[PDB]
């Protein structure tokens, strides 16, 4: 039994840095992928994009300037942090689990199906307060 | 011994029996008849030849021949399963080949439309290259061994060669070879053809994962009696020079002092499977690792054994480093990323270097008062004393063996492209449709194949308490049953296999 | 990238099969078999039915199916329930290796 | 030759009976290069590998025996505040050895715990712990545990003893002699042996560059990404001729004088050994190999020339071990592996693939009082006990 | 007991040993962009076959070089200078530096340039050229190396091998036509000068 929990802040100023963890619990962050979705209300899913223990990240090209996502393997979570926010930026956000591959057999980049999921964040940016 | 009554009977099963195993196999050929019975001299300016690099001159001949150097000709994917994951290693003894229930067709248009019927004197030559006078060209990984599954009927290959060349012409010192200069034997469709080959005494082939990394092989309990220079000064400010020593011990363990060196480099470049990550540039060839002789750049490839990539770095791959094979239905050229499917050599990274990262370092001058220590990357590094290195994994869809080139000398024959090297490799067996007559009936052949090799296999004895990594198929719920055919009927191969999943201690 | 197209919503009775479609650009979809059907009731995470195109995880029903041909991939939900009614969303590995969903679905079950 | 050895041991039950899991991380280190995963056994082993256990103060061994006998196991209790040391005659003492290498071999890291050069000292036996696939401080699916336990072992009461022959594996005399000749002055038939360049240190400290380049200038190879000192390294000559005041860094092995400390202790509490008895034949270790053209010449063109900092082996080479010391190792082995090349080790002696086994030791647990009530955890509740006896080993010498 | 000297020319070189008419199963990196622009990285794959013979993975590799300044016999053609020792490869034992005589056995010059010979790499003037098959040219580099990882912001790199030891996998021929040194170790003893190596 593996829970994703996130944590942070949930308004957040516009123009000011988005700051969220997600905290593993019941398994380890081992080889695994961890991924960044939003879903703003009423509308479709959106990736952000993921971090590896090794360093490793991928990003969505549109958010690929202004976004970072980082781990941490020794307090067992992995963070996103959204830079330069604005009122498109409010959505729930997500923390997933790339699903495990049971095969060590090629070299490829991993292809996105999750396997476990957080409960979800929302995150408001307005300037009142 | 008769038109109506059969040669050979078919043969194809794996008998497990200790520490041995005897994989037979029956396949179904058909043979064209090549070249119009013609030996043609072929070169690059033929089709034009462009590059340097990629000049040839050889000929091509009527002649066709059997290959079955790679493995799933050998095993089914359920005994390739058995094999790998109950056995620290393996390695061929004897082969024993057969060729029987030859049939000879010829074909003739009649009216608008085309017409088979059977030619019941007609022959077959076969024979074998037994004092390897010919030259070998089933060692280079090719086309057209038998079909991994043995429901398939399969076009024997048109044997060629090649020989000295300077640009596309020949030379004075160049050879040719008639291959009706060797005896042969003929075939009518009552004959069979069979010879028994005896494998020479070769390595097993590792089997098997290490358990311990070649700088861990401490105890970490225990202090070293050795000393290490710890500091070279004192502390901040001028004259500070000092001599320090300690222990080597568990706190610090890169230090101690080892009596064993990891295994050869020669860089790779490193190209990574996202592909935003890689440079925007033209840099596939322009920046591959090559080796030169006589004036030509051939691409190291795949090179020497290494591994594919540091530890949690599954993304990149090192160039032309790696074995790559297709998937079912691959296209012949410029095909996708996806579309094929790149081998990873990590199992050998405890004792062999990361591919794509330098051997070390070492100091470039003396040091002085007036001049700091200064060093400079090992990009390539040939053998040292006391080095050990694994070499590279074979896979079910991988070569068996190679011929060790005639040569004065050689280091560690095993072939690069993994599998066993041997100088009296399985010699080869070639084959054509005897002509019927420059004007000749158009005729072709067809018949069996059963090849049967006897393995030998080296058990596992580990004390390990956990249990083991195994080669597993998952419970999945997917359209198609993998290592099978597809409702249109055809066979496909998931992934490649490697033979290394039971570990061992360093 | 561009997102996925979809349908907005597809209705049926219960014990129909019914057919929700992704039309995706022949380097995201058409292009490569991993396209995966997340199901989202609200106010829940999404939960993966069918990834690879036809593959599904344990925990899936027969019920649940998927396809693809060219540049669309549809999923198939034979003899639908009440349980059966949420979000369906598409998702797919683009060519510079990103991943791009679609725009969701929502499936109500007549009755 | 015949050598032998007797001596008396003390073996402490070790980390209570229990094997443990250590790692990085249970040290606490900072550093990704020091990362290690492994564990730690109740388990004692007998270490003999150096020289000094079988001499006072060419060649190769041929014959082993060892014996294992007198043992005497002493409880421990605190009666009051005073402790009391009593036999205890029914409890055992197990010992096995490894003789089909199943288990890690610790034995060729030139590690303490040896016997003791002194034949009338009296030593503790070490720890037995091993080190498996790691990645960081974490374990991989491919790492390894082994219950010594899970071996058949002969329990040893008072009265009992223990012994087993073993024969070495033929290998080369080693040389211990110096060549009169050098390869050069002998167009040439063959060219001296490989080199890998260390960086260059002078015992006098004045000489030295004032800055802090003990790591930064050390010659190291890299593996799965962790970077490992070179050492010794390849066999080299220590120093040019006429100059003994430097030695290469990490180039030779390093001694302790008699009760020298453990951390940051001056160069004369430490003996610096030398192998410039091999400069004839092989390189100098902080030199470079040579020099090679780097380009063509031309009218336009000046010839060019490089340094070969590092050179493998060519055909034609000749080289000579590194020596050993009457402190040194004697053997080390073969890592198992599909291929190897002059396989002697580099910090000298005998290599061999089927080396003298291990022998593994520890005090049987004797279970304090349990309860009368029955529970079905295991007992943590031992008597505190140790154990010691005779070991005795000799070792037939051939010489040339 | 020592082995027959080889005397003959092989017929083939180390490259060539494939069979002209057939594809390999194995692929290769064809193109890293679609084309010109920003953004184009992608991975395309090939076949290596006939059309393109230099991409093809081999079991098999050339021996060891350690590289020789090339000489012309057309005094007009080298440098107006004194290279002579300055030029030369050498091997340092002891402080005391020693050129490299004949050295290990390449071949003299590429073929179509016979004019040219190893400054110090030839027995005087014959030349190795039968060897040219196994053997890299003495006076060329071995080959190439990428000197760094590539990445968005770095192009890739590489380097000249000038020297290269021993590599598994590697075939050589010894020189065309002697005791060996007592020592530890010693690998193909077969002398420099050429002949039969014995240790008596
Ligand atoms: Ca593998």
């Amino acid at each position: 039994q593996v829970q994703l929990q996130e944590s942070g802040p949930g308004l957040v100023k516009p123009s000011e840095t988005l700051s969220l963890t997600c905290t593993v619990s019941g398994g380890s962050i081992s080889n695994y992928y961890w991924n960044w979705i939003r879903q703003p209300p009423g509308k479709g899913l959106e990736w952000i994009g993921y971090v590896h223990y090794s360093g490793s990240t991928n990003y969505n090209p549109s958010l690929k300037s202004r976004v970072s996502v980082s781990v941490d393997t020794s307090k067992n979570q992995f963070s996103l942090n959204l830079g330069s926010v604005t009122a498109a930026d409010t959505a729930v956000y997500y923390c997933a689990r790339q699903s495990r591959s049971y095969y060590n057999e090629v070299i490829t980049d991993p292809k996105y199906n999750f396997d476990y999921w957080g409960q979800g964040t929302l995150v408001t940016v307005s300037s009142a307060s | 011994d008769g038109v109506g009554s059969s040669s050979g009977n078919w043969h194809c099963d794996s008998q497990w029996l200790g520490d041995r195993v005897i994989t037979t196999s029956t396949r179904t050929w058909a043979l064209p008849t090549y070249n119009n019975h013609l030996y043609k001299q072929i070169s690059n300016s033929t089709s034009g030849g462009s590059s340097n690099d990629n000049a040839y001159f050889g000929y091509s001949t009527p002649w066709g021949y059997f290959d079955f150097n790679r493995f799933h000709c050998h095993f089914s994917p359920r005994d390739w399963q058995r094999l790998i994951n109950n056995n620290w290693g393996f390695r061929p003894k004897r082969l024993n080949f057969k060729l029987f229930n030859i049939q000879v067709k010829e074909v003739t248009d009649n009216n608008g439309v085309k017409t088979i019927a059977n030619n019941l004197t007609s022959t077959v030559q076969v024979f074998t290259d037994s004092d390897y006078q010919l030259p070998y060209v089933l060692g280079s990984a090719h086309e057209g061994c038998l079909p991994p599954f043995p429901a398939d009927v399969f076009m024997i290959p048109q044997y060629g060669y090649l020989t000295l060349n300077d640009g596309s012409q020949a030379v004075g010192r160049s050879s040719f070879y008639c291959l009706e200069y060797f005896p042969s034997q003929m075939l009518r469709t009552g004959n069979n053809f069979q010879f028994s080959y005896e494998f020479e005494n070769v390595p097993f082939h590792s089997s098997y994962a290490h358990s311990q990394s070649l700088d861990r092989l401490m105890n970490p309990l225990i202090d070293q009696y050795l000393y290490y220079l710890s500091k070279t000064i004192n502390g901040s400010g001028q004259n500070q020079q000092t001599l320090k020593f300690s222990v080597a011990g568990p706190s610090n363990m890169a230090v101690q002092g080892r009596n064993y060196i990891p295994g050869p480099s020669y860089r790779q470049q490193r190209v990574s499977t996202t592909v935003t990550q890689n440079n925007n540039s033209e840099f596939a060839w322009p920046g591959a690792s090559s080796w030169a002789l006589n004036g030509r750049n051939s691409l190291m490839n795949p090179g020497p054994a290494m591994a594919s990539h540091k530890e949690g770095e599954d993304r990149f791959f090192p160039l032309s480093g790696s074995l790559i094979f297709g998937k079912q239905g691959t296209g012949r050229d410029n095909v996708d990323a996806d579309k094929v499917m790149i081998t990873n050599e990590e199992e050998i990274k405890t004792t062999n270097p990361v591919a794509t990262e330098s051997y070390g370092q070492v100091a470039t001058n003396h040091q002085s008062a007036q001049a700091q220590a200064q060093t400079g990357w090992v990009q390539n590094q040939g053998i040292l004393p006391g080095m050990v290195w694994q070499d590279r994994d074979v896979y079910l869809q991988g070569p068996i063996w190679a011929k060790i080139p005639h040569t004065d000398g050689n280091f560690h024959p095993s072939p690069l492209m993994g599998g066993f090297g041997m100088k009296h490799p399985p010699p080869q067996i070639l084959i054509k449709n005897t002509p019927v007559p420059n004007s000749f009936i158009t005729q072709y052949s067809t018949g069996q194949v059963s090849v049967e090799i006897e393995w030998e296999l080296q058990k596992e004895n580990s004390k390990r308490w956990n249990p083991e990594i195994q080669y597993t198929s998952n419970y999945y719920k997917s359209n198609n049953v993998e290592f099978a055919v597809n409702t249109e009927g055809v066979y496909s191969e998931p992934r490649p296999i490697g033979t290394r999943y039971l570990t061992r201690n360093l | 990238q561009s997102a996925l197209t979809q349908p907005a919503s597809v209705s049926g009775s219960p014990g129909q099969s019914i057919t929700i479609s992704c039309t995706g650009t022949s380097s995201d979809v058409g292009g490569y078999d991993y396209v995966s059907w997340y199901q989202q009731h609200p106010g829940k995470a999404p939960k993966l039915m069918i990834y690879d195109v036809s593959n599904r995880p344990s925990g899936v029903s027969n019920r649940f199916s998927g396809s693809k041909s060219g540049n669309t991939a549809s999923l198939t939900i034979s003899g639908l329930q009440a349980e059966d009614e949420a979000d369906y969303y598409c998702s797919s590995y683009t060519s510079i290796s990103t991943l791009v969903f679609g725009g969701g679905t929502k499936l109500t079950v007549l009755g």
